[PDB]
């Protein structure tokens, strides 16, 4: 395994020798040759499109972890009231409100214009600081600054630093096909992906995906 | 000048400008006369090029050819899905036995109780479990998939879009240079008509519930009340 | 402001990199916003812009168009029938679409008609964009002057950079409303003035949030 270089993993294997693109070499982290729609011909577009890809990569890292923590600490202890994530922005509608843990002294939160507000205030100056800028560094790697985002330092070697970048980019991959699962799966059952994977390790040859395949014919 | 049977085209050996309404600067365009500035890219030595791209997404040359290889295949894919969605409904109306002929309901058919009859018999394919068909599926697809991009058993240095070996021109329509460049056009027309109808076929489906072939009954029988506007008021949000 | 590499910008005070090198401020409404790179070639910039700015002038028609049957319902006639989504069905009356209200001045019966005299209109008055014709001959495909100006308020090239930035600026705002329009119409299912309505009836719970819950799937 090299990552890097002509000879890397490609994502069709033998069948990817033919179809690797002229315009992709062996230089950017998880470059696997897959450009079939054509689509990072120019240099610009494709480090628009390296940016696009290890944004939404890291935030669906932290989505999957925000998804099924919640209903697999449920299912261990700590109850709640709405423990599914596509229904967790429901309670601050409740009668008791969200909470982070469950626990009625933590927060009580019962309004969704403030942390709306609060939210959008801050982010506003953080996701500018990301784009440029900032108090923490202005004229960095504007994908990876390091520096006063790292205590630990991991980035010390760039041999380390390119195989934690490579495989930052494929557990962000992951994460995102997976989070796209979460998606479409909560549409087609109504019910949590940890709750779909006790149904499926129930019976996995009739409570797959397929009983749901009936489910958005059309009428009339 | 020209007689009478040269203008009906009796002789298939002087026509030399039959590549001329579909290749070059002298071709006819999207907006036919209405369409002045061609994009500068699209010169017309490609099958299709009536110079759309309106949107602009085909300026540069690796993108354009990308999107050439993406209109082909997405063309031949929906050739054969609206040729494989009407037959059915076309044999059960000729009286062959399918018990779920429209196209959007067909892939419940292998939740039966006989599994997927394919004609109607079961003397025929009786496939039962999904799993196995997606199964076979996948790896029949991997394989053909994967050897149609670097090529394969059935022609490895040929052309990504036109191999036309001894297994994918085995009837031999494309020997000839002009012939073949005439059904390229040819092919591409069929295509984009056969996208544009898939996509109806996606839309009907979607807004009325019946068959294609139930729609185009629905239709003859009354066509200036069963339009495609009796059907308008189906997304009102209410 | 407004153009050259010192003008108004689309984070403002956070904006001297993030703006693209290729975007130059020659075009109006240049805030530097190509954040995925889409108009990186300059064909592409183009054909975006001619994109952005006819999606613009059909927005804010369509806004018009949109509110004014619901300002009128508050002035007081009552057309076939004021709500902007439920205005199609006005021809699928038994009276027809009257314009205003008024029974004697279109009464509109088929609709099949008006989408064949629609479509031969515009298909005509949409290609004589590309290529001039009784209107105009080669001029600028975005700013033809000369036969829709009969005013000409195009004379001054600093007041017409001036006017093709408060357009392009209004358009942007234009779009927005009425990408506001759709999505509030499917989730409320009430006219956007009528919105309005609920939004100064009780400014607290008349929000989204009322109706942030009603598209989960719940099996
Ligand atoms: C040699 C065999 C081989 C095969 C068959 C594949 C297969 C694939 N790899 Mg690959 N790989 C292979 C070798 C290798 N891969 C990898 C590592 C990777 C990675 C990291 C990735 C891939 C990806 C892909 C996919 C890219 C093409 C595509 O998008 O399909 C398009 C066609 C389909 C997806 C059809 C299959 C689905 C199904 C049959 C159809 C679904 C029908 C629905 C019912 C319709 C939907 C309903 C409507 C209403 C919405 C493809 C599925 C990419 C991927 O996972 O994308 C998802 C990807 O990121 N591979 C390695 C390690 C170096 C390999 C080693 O040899
Ligand atoms: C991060 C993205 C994000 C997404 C995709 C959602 C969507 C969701 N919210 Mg949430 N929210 C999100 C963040 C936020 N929400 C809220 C405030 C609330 C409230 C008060 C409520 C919700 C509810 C819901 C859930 C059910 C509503 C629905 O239509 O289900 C169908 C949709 C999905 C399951 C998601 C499918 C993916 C999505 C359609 C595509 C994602 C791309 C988007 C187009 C990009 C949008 C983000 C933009 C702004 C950058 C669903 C998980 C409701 C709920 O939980 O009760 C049942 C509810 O009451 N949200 C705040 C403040 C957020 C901060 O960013
Ligand atoms: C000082 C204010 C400031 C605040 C509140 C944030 C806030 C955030 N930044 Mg950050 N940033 C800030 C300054 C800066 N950021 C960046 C460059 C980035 C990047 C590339 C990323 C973040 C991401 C994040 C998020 C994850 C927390 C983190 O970075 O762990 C430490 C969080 C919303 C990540 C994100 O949004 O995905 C979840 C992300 O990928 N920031 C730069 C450029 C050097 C800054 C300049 O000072
Ligand atoms: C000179 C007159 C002339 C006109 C007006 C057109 C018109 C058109 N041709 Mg062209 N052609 C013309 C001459 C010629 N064409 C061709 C050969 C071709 C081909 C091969 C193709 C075209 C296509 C097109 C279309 C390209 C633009 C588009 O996609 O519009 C799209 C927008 C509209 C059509 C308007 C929207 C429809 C409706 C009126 C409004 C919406 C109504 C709904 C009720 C809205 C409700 C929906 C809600 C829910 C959202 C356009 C309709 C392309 C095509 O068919 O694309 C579809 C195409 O592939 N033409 C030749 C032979 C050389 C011509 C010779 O003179
Ligand atoms: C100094 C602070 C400052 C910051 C941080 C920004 C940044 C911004 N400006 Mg701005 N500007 C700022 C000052 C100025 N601007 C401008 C001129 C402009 C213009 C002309 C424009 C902007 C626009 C924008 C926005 C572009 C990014 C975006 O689309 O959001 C991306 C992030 C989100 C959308 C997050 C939304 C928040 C919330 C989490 C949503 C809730 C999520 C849902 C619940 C999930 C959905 C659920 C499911 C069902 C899908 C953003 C708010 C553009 C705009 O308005 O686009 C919309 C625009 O056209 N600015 C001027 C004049 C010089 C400024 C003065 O200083
Ligand atoms: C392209 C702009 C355009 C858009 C976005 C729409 C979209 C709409 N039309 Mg509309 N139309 C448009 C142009 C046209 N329509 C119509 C003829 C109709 C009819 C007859 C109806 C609609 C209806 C609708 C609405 C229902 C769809 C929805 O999800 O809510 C919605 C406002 C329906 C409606 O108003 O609900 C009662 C309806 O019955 N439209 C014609 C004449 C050919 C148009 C001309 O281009
Ligand atoms: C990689 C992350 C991941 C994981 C762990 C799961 C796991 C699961 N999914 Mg999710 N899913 C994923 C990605 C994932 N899926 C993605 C990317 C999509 C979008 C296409 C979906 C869409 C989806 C739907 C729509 C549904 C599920 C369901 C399920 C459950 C039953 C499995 C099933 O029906 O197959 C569905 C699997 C897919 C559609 C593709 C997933 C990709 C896999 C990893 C590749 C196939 C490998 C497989 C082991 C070999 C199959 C052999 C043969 C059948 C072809 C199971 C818990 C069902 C459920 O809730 O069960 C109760 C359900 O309704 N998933
Ligand atoms: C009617 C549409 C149409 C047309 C005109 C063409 C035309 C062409 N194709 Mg394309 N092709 C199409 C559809 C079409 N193709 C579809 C749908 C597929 C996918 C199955 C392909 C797959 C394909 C490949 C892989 C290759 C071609 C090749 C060719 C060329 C020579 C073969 C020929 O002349 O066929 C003429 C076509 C007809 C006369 C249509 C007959 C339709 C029959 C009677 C119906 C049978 C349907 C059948 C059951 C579908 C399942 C198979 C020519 C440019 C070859 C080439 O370029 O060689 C240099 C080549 O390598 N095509
Ligand atoms: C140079 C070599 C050229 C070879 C060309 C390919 C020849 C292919 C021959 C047909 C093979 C199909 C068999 C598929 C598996 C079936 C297994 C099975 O269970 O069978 C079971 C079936 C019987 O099963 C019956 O199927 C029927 C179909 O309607 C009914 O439904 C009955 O109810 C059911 O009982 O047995 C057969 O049909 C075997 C017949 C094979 C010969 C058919 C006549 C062909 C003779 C001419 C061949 C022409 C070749 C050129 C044309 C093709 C060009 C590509
Ligand atoms: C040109 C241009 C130009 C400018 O400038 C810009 C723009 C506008 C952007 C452009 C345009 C574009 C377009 C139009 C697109 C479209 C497409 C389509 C429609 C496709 C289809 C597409 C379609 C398709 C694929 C289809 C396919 C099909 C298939 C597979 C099959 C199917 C089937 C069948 C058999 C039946 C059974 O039962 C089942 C199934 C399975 C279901």
């Amino acid at each position: 395994i090299e990552w890097y270089g002509p000879d890397r993993p490609k994502f069709l294997g033998p069948f990817s020798e033919g179809d690797t693109p002229a315009y992709l070499t062996g230089e950017f982290p998880g470059d696997y040759g897959w450009d079939t729609a054509g689509l990072s011909a120019d240099p610009e577009t494709f480090k628009r499109y390296r940016e696009l890809e290890l944004i939404h990569a890291r935030w669906a890292m932290l989505g999957a972890l925000g998804c099924i923590t919640p209903e697999l600490l449920a299912k261990n202890g700590i109850p709640f009231g709405e423990a599914v994530w596509f229904k967790a922005g429901a309670q601050i509608f409740a009668e008791g409100g969200l909470n982070y843990l469950g626990n009625e002294n933590l927060i009580h939160a019962q309004s969704i214009i403030a942390t709306l507000a609060f939210q959008v205030v801050v982010m506003g100056l953080a996701e500018a600081y990301r784009a440029n800028g900032g108090p923490l560094g202005e004229g960095l790697d504007p994908l990876h600054p390091g520096g006063a985002f790292d205590p630990l330092g991991l980035a010390d070697d760039p041999d380390t630093f390119a195989e934690l970048k490579v495989k930052e980019i494929k557990n962000g991959r992951l994460a995102m096909f997976s989070m796209f699962g979460f998606f479409v799966q909560a549409i087609v059952t109504g019910k949590g992906p940890i709750q779909n994977l006790d149904d499926h390790l129930a019976n996995p040859t009739a409570v797959n995906a397929f009983a749901y395949a009936t489910k958005f014919t059309p009428s009339a | 000048k020209k007689t009478i049977r040269e203008k009906a085209g009796w002789w298939s050996n002087g026509g030399n400008e039959k590549l001329s309404a579909f290749y070059g600067p002298d071709r006819g365009l999207w907006l036919g006369p209405l369409s002045g500035t061609t994009p500068a890219y699209l010169t017309g030595e490609f099958p299709g090029d009536y110079g759309w791209d309106s949107a602009g997404l085909s300026a540069d040359p690796e993108t354009f050819k990308r999107y050439r290889e993406l209109e082909l295949i997405h063309a031949r894919w929906a050739m054969l899905g609206a040729l494989g969605c009407i037959t059915p409904e076309l044999l059960a109306k000729n009286g062959t036995p399918i018990v779920e002929p429209v196209w959007f309901k067909a892939g419940a058919q292998i939740f039966a109780e006989g599994g997927l009859d394919y004609l109607g018999n079961p003397g025929l394919v009786h496939a039962q479990s999904i799993l196995a068909t997606l199964a076979v599926q996948v790896i029949l697809m991997g394989a053909i998939e994967g050897y149609r991009v670097n090529g394969g058993p059935a022609g490895e240095g040929l052309d990504k879009l036109h191999p036309g070996g001894q297994f994918f021109d085995p009837l031999g329509l494309a020997e000839d240079p002009d012939a073949f460049a005439e059904l390229k056009v040819k092919e591409i027309k069929n295509g984009r008509l056969a996208m544009f109808s898939m996509f109806g076929f996606f839309v009907q489906a979607i807004v009325t519930g019946k068959g294609p072939l139930a729609n185009l009954d629905e239709h003859l029988a009354s066509p200036f009340t069963s339009n495609a506007f009796t059907y308008a008021q189906k997304f009102t949000p209410q | 402001e407004f153009y050259g590499p010192n003008r108004a910008k689309w984070l403002g005070p956070y904006s001297e990199n993030a703006t693209p090198a290729y975007l130059t401020g020659e075009f109006p409404g240049d805030y530097g916003w190509d954040t995925a790179g889409l108009s990186a070639d300059p064909e592409t910039f183009k054909r975006y812009r001619e994109l952005e700015l006819i999606h613009a002038r059909w927005a804010m028609l369509g806004a018009l168009g949109c509110i004014t049957p619901e300002l009128l319902a508050k002035s007081g006639t009552q057309f076939g029938e004021a709500v902007w989504f439920k205005a199609g069905a006005q021809i699928f009356s038994e009276g027809g679409l009257d314009y205003l209200g008024n029974p004697s001045l279109v009464h509109a019966q088929n609709i099949v008609a008006t989408l064949a005299v629609q479509v031969i209109l515009m298909g005509l008055v949409e290609g004589y964009r590309v290529n001039g014709g009784p209107a105009g001959e080669g001029l600028d495909p975005l700013y033809p002057g000369e036969s829709f100006d009969p005013l000409g308020l195009a004379d001054d090239p600093d007041t017409f950079a001036e006017l093709k930035v408060k357009e392009i600026k209004n358009g942007r705002l234009a779009m927005f409303s009425m990408f506001g329009f759709f999505v509030q119409a499917i989730v409320t299912g009430k006219g956007p003035i009528q919105n309005l309505d609920d939004h100064l009836s009780n400014p607290t719970v008349n929000n989204a949030f009322a109706f942030a819950t009603k598209f989960t799937p719940s099996a």
